[PDB]
RNA sequence: CACAAACGCGUCUCAGAGAUAAUUAAUGAUUUAAUCUUAACCUAAUUAACUCAUAAUAAAUCCAGCCCUAGAACAGGGCACA
RNA sequence: CGAUGUUGGAUCAGGACACCCAAAUGGUGCAACCGCUAUUAAAGGUUCGUUUGUUCAACGAUUAAAGUCCUACGUGAUCUGAG
RNA sequence: ACUUCCAAUCAGUGAAAUUAACCUUCCCGUGAAGAGGCGGGAAUAAAAAAAUAAGACGAGAAGACCCUAUGGAGCUUUAAUU
RNA sequence: AACAAACUCCUAGCCCAAUACCGGACUAAUCUAUUGAAACAUAGAAGCAAUAAUGUUAAUAUGAGUAACAAGAAGCCUUUCUC
């Protein structure tokens, strides 16, 4: 089918502006509390996620490079250390993972 | 519901449309002054 | 509907104009009391159709009037108004009532009660016995006849 | 002012989501358990029965299906229609309502507070009730009244009466017009070119237009449908359940409004019934635990034998 | 008509499905926290809680063996799961993992992301929506009422 | 092109509109509009119909007035058709010639 | 059109003519040349009857610029400020003498539509129509159907 | 029928009052008989439509998120004890 | 004629009454049964197959009945192309 | 009944036939003989998204049928000239 | 009776409709001959005037943000898996 006549710019303009196409704005936007950044209620701090995620990747950068292999994997758990730290006692038995940055302030120790 | 065939004021066909008793008047009040005019036409 | 539907256009003030908003309100009581004049009850039908197929719906006068006690006088306002917009502005100014039962409310605004259009005449039984008497015997009847 | 969205879990703490559970839940029970006297509360008068007169219904919750066998050896299904919790809400005057008959509302099962309007929460705490789901209205004769709050029980229903049902039947979304209104369609492998399940011919060539009436393809299943003419069959006391034969509108675990039938043939069949309602307390004896229509089978009974 | 379906269609049909969360099941055991999309995500949930379940029975039952011989396609985490994952879930019964709404991928798609990790897992935590501390000013009204309830009852 | 047309109908519209003036003020006091204005020509007042309305509206007592000659003058008329047509012309129906 | 165009009410400036008339003419100013061909118009208006247009009107001042221009031009400057631009470009002696008097007759007010051809102040003598200037007054003031309180 | 559902070949339900056309009968006048009456009053037997009784619908203004036998989107029902 | 696409079927049917069935009734060369004929009524219904491209028609089986006709002899921006 | 490609929502890029102006209803009647626009009446807060194809004598090709043009061409011969 | 025209009176005038063809009076914008010198006058000359040719070129819309198009997954980021 073809359209039979040219739409007037009166009747475009009520189509395209109509309530329904319009943006909605949003009303669940929040500031973070650790970083003061913006966020939403039920989703992740962006900037605190990616802040864990950097982190991440250098923690499992060092695993690789203490397992050659492409199928090496260890069979106890993992502990990760930082500089200026010792295993302990419940700690023994573990893989060690050595880290020389300092041990980050969101990062606890058990 | 009910048509008049082809148009409405020719043919074999035509509009019903009576005479009023206003044109009864119309052609009288003509015919009286037609019947004065061949009076002074006469003599 | 002849008189009412010049109070409601304005068409008796001499301030008359269409585009003004000149109107006055009517008030119809009675209106199941209606006398249509002939053998119009049974001959005039009002018709309507619903829009749905098979929805073309023919009733009686006496019928309508016998569900819808306004709806003879109603429509027949409605169709003598003119055309244009303003007769739906207009006809809600219009109000029908059955009977004499008339809320507080709109006893009070009235003015001015217009006189009926047609003079109802009265039965036997309404007549004195002072016009009896006065209207002359036309005929004697003979005194062996049995009525 | 654009104030945020919140809800009632938003600034709770970890120490008192679950006191505040607590609170709502010991609320709901003292309440309920406190509306178990109906004629020890000021009830309003209770007529005799009279011709032309209309009871009440109620709200019950749909469970599933059984079968059902009769004395004369034939096989009938029943729907099991549990009644939750059931509770006269409001009453009507007549001249306020409809002006012929009096208007008393009955609500749903119990829901939650926290995920109500104001003005529905502010409602019920006046009466003193907790939150209902659904809520119906019933169309009631002057003469069978029922004070607001008044409970009501299963037991309003005695076997061999005949029911209607009214619900909500099963959503099917937005249907095809072949499953939608059942049209035949065109055939499948006679050179028939991308046309299978159309309708076809909408209307004809000299109107010029679409009937309003004309069946389109549209939404399908989401309406009120009321079934008429169900016998009930076996009343259960203690859980509250109602037998009522054949098929129900609406899915399992849904709310189905419950009356007496309006056929002409059911007129008058509420004289050896409780009236205006069943109540406990009154009677002051306890009643079998399933009440029986005389024509079933019950399962402790000896096996059908045609001698 | 949809009614009571609990599964969803992914991939380029039901064989594809299992394959799309057989790899994604293998990244998560390996490496005990992944990212990917929320709808894919959600159905991975299901499958490694199940699959600890499978752990706990034992290295000896040989239908746990044949159950994570077909899910774990890399044959050196198997030993992994029977002596780490299993051993260290042994309280809880269906508490094994947990997810999260991670904000929308920077890149074109713009898909809803989501995070899913096992617990206690050797990394760093990721930032938890943390509740409204007890002191906050709702709270302590609150804390007034369950004194007053617990002196009384 | 529809303004001339119009122009043309201006002139009868406003003489449309001021006879409904007339006819509103002439059924106030119970008299009709063609019996108002023959009546009132009988009288030997020549007020075209623009005037006559404004007089409806902005002199409601020279209204009256003029209806109550034009009443005057038709209760006359027929006074002299129900008589045997020779009484003397009434003390309004009298026609002054000026010559 | 008239929809295109505004419009005003028969006015006049000051009321004027009511106590005294005032020519609400004030000033005109010829714009002239001394060679071109088209300004032979205005130079023969200029020499006759400019001397005795003064005579006649003694309440307008006349100033004559005779400065090198292609387009005679007259403008004329009312008492209520308006100002009326007119050209005389290459017209008759006598067609000058009828537009400079024309333009002292006019009032000044602007050249569009009037609504009305009349106009009035206080036109509701003896009393204006309401719609209850011809209705009697009922005993009491009783409404229609209303119910005495005795 | 390799989903917790959908589906038929399977199961369930399906109604009272008014009102009429042709026609039939009573009482009875113009025409003191008779005669169903575009004669009056009252009244009777009587097609289908149609109209209505009746039934369905019913709370203005929690709604971010998750779930759903609700759903194209948007809406709708749940999220206290589960 | 700077285009109103053309037979039959498939799908969906809207309408008229000069009614095929279903309801009421008058007449009969109407005892009953089966019929013939006339008045009133259009809400619903009006089958499945062999041959022919067929509408039509013939034939087999059945049904309360397998009505007549209009709608661009409805309906190809829904399908079919045997003619 | 169930799957995949389409489909609908979100993010990116983004075309075509078509278009006198349109603030673009229904019915009967009229009419260059089939009306959204005329006449007599009816209906009528304004917009968005998703569907079905009765009408806009829908879009597409200056109708292939038919006739006309002292307009062409191919083929055949017992046409005319050669 | 009344209401009712391009008719006819009334007040002023510049004092009576139209398709093909024919007649007349004026005139927008260019150049040249003399004037003119905040843009004109009398003349002589012409590529002397576009709401309409499915017109030409260029630019814009409408249809429409519609039809339609693409990158297998995770991670330690380029290594292991699914086909
Ligand atoms: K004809
Ligand atoms: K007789
Ligand atoms: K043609
Ligand atoms: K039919
Ligand atoms: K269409
Ligand atoms: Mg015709
Ligand atoms: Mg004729
Ligand atoms: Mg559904
Ligand atoms: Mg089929
Ligand atoms: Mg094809
Ligand atoms: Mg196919
Ligand atoms: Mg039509
Ligand atoms: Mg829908
Ligand atoms: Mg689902
Ligand atoms: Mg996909
Ligand atoms: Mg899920
Ligand atoms: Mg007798
Ligand atoms: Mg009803
Ligand atoms: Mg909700
Ligand atoms: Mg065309
Ligand atoms: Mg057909
Ligand atoms: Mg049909
Ligand atoms: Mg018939
Ligand atoms: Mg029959
Ligand atoms: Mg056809
Ligand atoms: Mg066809
Ligand atoms: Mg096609
Ligand atoms: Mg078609
Ligand atoms: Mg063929
Ligand atoms: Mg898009
Ligand atoms: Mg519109
Ligand atoms: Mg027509
Ligand atoms: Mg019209
Ligand atoms: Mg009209
Ligand atoms: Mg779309
Ligand atoms: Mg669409
Ligand atoms: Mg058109
Ligand atoms: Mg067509
Ligand atoms: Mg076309
Ligand atoms: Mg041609
Ligand atoms: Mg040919
Ligand atoms: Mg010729
Ligand atoms: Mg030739
Ligand atoms: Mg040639
Ligand atoms: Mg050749
Ligand atoms: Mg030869
Ligand atoms: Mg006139
Ligand atoms: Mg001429
Ligand atoms: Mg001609
Ligand atoms: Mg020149
Ligand atoms: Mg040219
Ligand atoms: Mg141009
Ligand atoms: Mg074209
Ligand atoms: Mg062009
Ligand atoms: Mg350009
Ligand atoms: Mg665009
Ligand atoms: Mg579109
Ligand atoms: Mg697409
Ligand atoms: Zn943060």
């Amino acid at each position: 089918a073809a359209p039979k006549n040219r739409r007037s710019i009166e009747v475009n303009r009520c189509r395209r502006r109509n309530p329904q196409k319009l943006i909605k704005v949003k009303n669940n936007i929040d500031v973070c509390p650790e970083c003061g950044h913006l966020k939403q209620k039920h989703i992740l701090c962006g900037y605190c996620y990616e802040k864990v995620r950097k982190e991440t990747a250098e923690i499992r950068r060092q695993m690789g490079k203490q397992e050659g292999g492409p199928f090496r994997a260890p069979t106890t758990e993992t502990v990760v250390l930082y500089s200026g730290e010792t295993p302990s006692e419940q700690d023994q038995g573990k893989r060690i993972i050595e880290r020389e940055r300092k041990r980050p302030s969101w990062f606890t120790q058990n | 519901r009910n048509r008049i065939p082809g148009r409405q004021w020719i043919g074999k066909h035509r509009r019903p449309r009576p005479v009023s008793a206003q044109a009864k008047q119309n052609m009288i009040r003509r015919l009286e002054t037609e019947a004065e005019n061949q009076y002074w036409l006469s003599r | 509907a002849a008189m009412a539907s010049v109070k409601l256009q304005g068409l008796h003030k001499p301030v008359y104009h269409q585009l003004s908003d000149c109107g006055d309100h009517v008030v119809i009581m009675n209106t199941r009391h209606i006398a249509f004049s002939g053998n119009k009850w049974e001959q005039k039908v009002y018709s309507s159709h619903t829009g749905y197929p098979g929805g073309f719906r023919q009733v009686t006068a006496a019928q309508l009037h016998q569900k819808d006690p306004v709806a003879i006088v109603k429509l027949a306002i409605y169709g003598m108004l003119p055309k244009n917009l303003h007769r739906r502005t207009m006809m809600q100014r219009l109000h029908l009532f059955p009977d004499e039962d008339i809320p507080e409310d709109i006893l009070k605004n009235l003015v001015e009660e217009l006189p009926q259009p047609r003079k109802v005449p009265r039965r036997l039984d309404e007549y004195t016995q002072e016009e009896i008497e006065a209207f002359p015997r036309v005929w004697s009847p003979p005194e062996d006849y049995r009525l | 002012h654009g104030k945020s969205v919140t809800w009632w879990d938003e600034h709770l703490s970890e120490e008192n989501v679950p006191f505040v559970k607590q609170l709502v839940s010991d609320e709901n029970k003292a309440q309920l358990a406190s509306k178990l006297c109906p004629l020890k509360d000021e009830p309003w008068p209770i007529h005799p029965w009279e011709p032309g007169s209309s009871r009440v219904g109620l709200i019950a919750l749909k469970l599933g299906m059984m079968p059902l066998w009769t004395k004369d050896g034939q096989k009938h299904v029943v729907t099991l229609l549990q009644v939750q919790d059931c509770h006269v809400l409001k009453y009507t005057p007549k001249e306020n309502h409809n002006g012929r008959m009096a208007a008393l509302t009955v609500g749903g099962k119990t829901v939650s507070h926290f995920h109500k309007s104001a003005s529905i929460l502010e409602f019920y705490q006046e009466l003193g009730l907790p939150p209902k789901q659904k809520v119906k209205i019933f169309n009631v004769t002057e003469n069978a009244v029922i004070k607001p709050g008044t409970p009501l029980y299963a037991a309003h229903f005695r076997p061999g009466q005949y029911v209607d049902v009214t619900a909500k039947t099963i959503g099917k979304g937005f249907q095809g017009v072949m499953r939608r209104w059942g049209f035949k369609g065109q055939p499948a492998t006679h050179g028939q070119t991308k046309t299978h399940r159309r309708p076809g011919a909408i209307s004809t060539g000299d109107v010029a237009r679409v009937w309003p009436g004309t069946k389109m393809p549209g939404q399908l299943g989401n309406i009120d449908r009321t079934a008429f003419g169900l016998k009930v069959w076996r009343i259960n006391t203690k859980h509250n359940i109602i037998y009522v034969n054949g098929s129900v509108p609406g899915h399992k675990n849904c709310l189905v409004k419950i009356k007496d039938s309006k056929l002409p043939a059911y007129k008058d069949f509420c004289k050896n019934l409780p009236f205006p309602t069943y109540f406990p307390d009154g009677d002051e004896e306890a009643l079998p635990e399933d009440l029986y229509d005389e024509n079933v089978c019950q399962p402790g009974a000896p096996s059908i034998t045609f001698t | 008509i949809s009614h009571g379906r609990v599964f969803r269609r992914l991939g380029l049909g039901p064989e594809s499905r299992i394959h799309l969360l057989q790899n994604l099941l293998t990244g998560l055991v390996r490496h005990e926290r992944i990212e990917a999309s929320w709808a894919r995500v959600d159905e991975l949930r299901g499958y490694a809680e199940k699959l600890i379940d499978y752990g706990k029975l034992g290295d000896t039952n040989e239908r746990a063996m044949r159950m994570a011989d077909f899910w774990l396609t890399e044959k050196d985490l198997i030993p992994k799961l029977f002596q780490v994952l299993a051993p260290r879930f042994q309280g809880q019964n269906g508490g094994y993992t947990r997810m999260l709404q991670i904000p929308n991928r920077n890149e074109q798609d713009r898909a809803k992301m989501a995070v899913i990790e096992y617990k206690g897992n050797c990394l760093p935590p990721l930032p938890l929506p943390r509740r409204d501390s007890n002191l906050t000013l709702l709270n302590q009204l609150l804390q007034g009422l369950r004194q007053d309830q617990e002196a009384s009852s | 092109v529809k303004c001339t047309r119009a122009r043309r109908l201006k002139k009868r519209s406003l003489r449309t509109l001021w006879i409904n003036r007339i006819t509103a003020a002439s059924q106030e006091h119970g008299l009709k509009y063609p019996a108002f204005i023959i009546n009132l020509i009988k009288c030997q007042v020549e007020l075209n119909r623009k005037v006559l309305a404004d007089l409806a509206i902005y002199e409601p007592k020279t209204f009256k007035s003029l209806a109550a000659l034009a009443k005057r003058r038709r209760e006359e008329g027929f006074a002299a058709a129900l008589g045997d047509g020779k009484e003397p012309d009434g003390i309004f129906s009298r026609v002054v010639q000026h010559r | 059109t008239a929809r295109g165009t505004a419009s005003r009410f028969l006015t006049s400036v000051l009321h004027n003519g009511l106590g005294r008339y005032v020519q609400q003419l004030q000033r005109l100013s010829f714009s002239l040349s001394r060679d071109a061909p088209s300004s032979r118009g205005a130079r023969e208006f200029v020499e006759r009857e400019v001397t005795d247009f003064a005579r006649r009107n003694p309440g307008v001042v006349i100033y004559v610029n005779p400065r090198p221009c292609c387009v005679p031009r007259v403008v004329a400057e009312y008492l209520n400020g308006a100002v009326r631009e007119e050209s005389i470009h290459c017209k008759s002696v006598e067609e000058i003498a009828a537009l400079v008097q024309k333009l002292a007759d006019q009032s000044g007010l602007d050249v569009i539509r009037i609504r009305k051809p009349f106009h009035t102040d206080s036109p509701s003598i003896q009393g204006q129509w309401h719609p209850f200037t011809n209705k009697p007054t009922t005993l009491g003031g009783l409404r229609p159907r209303e119910v005495q309180d005795p």
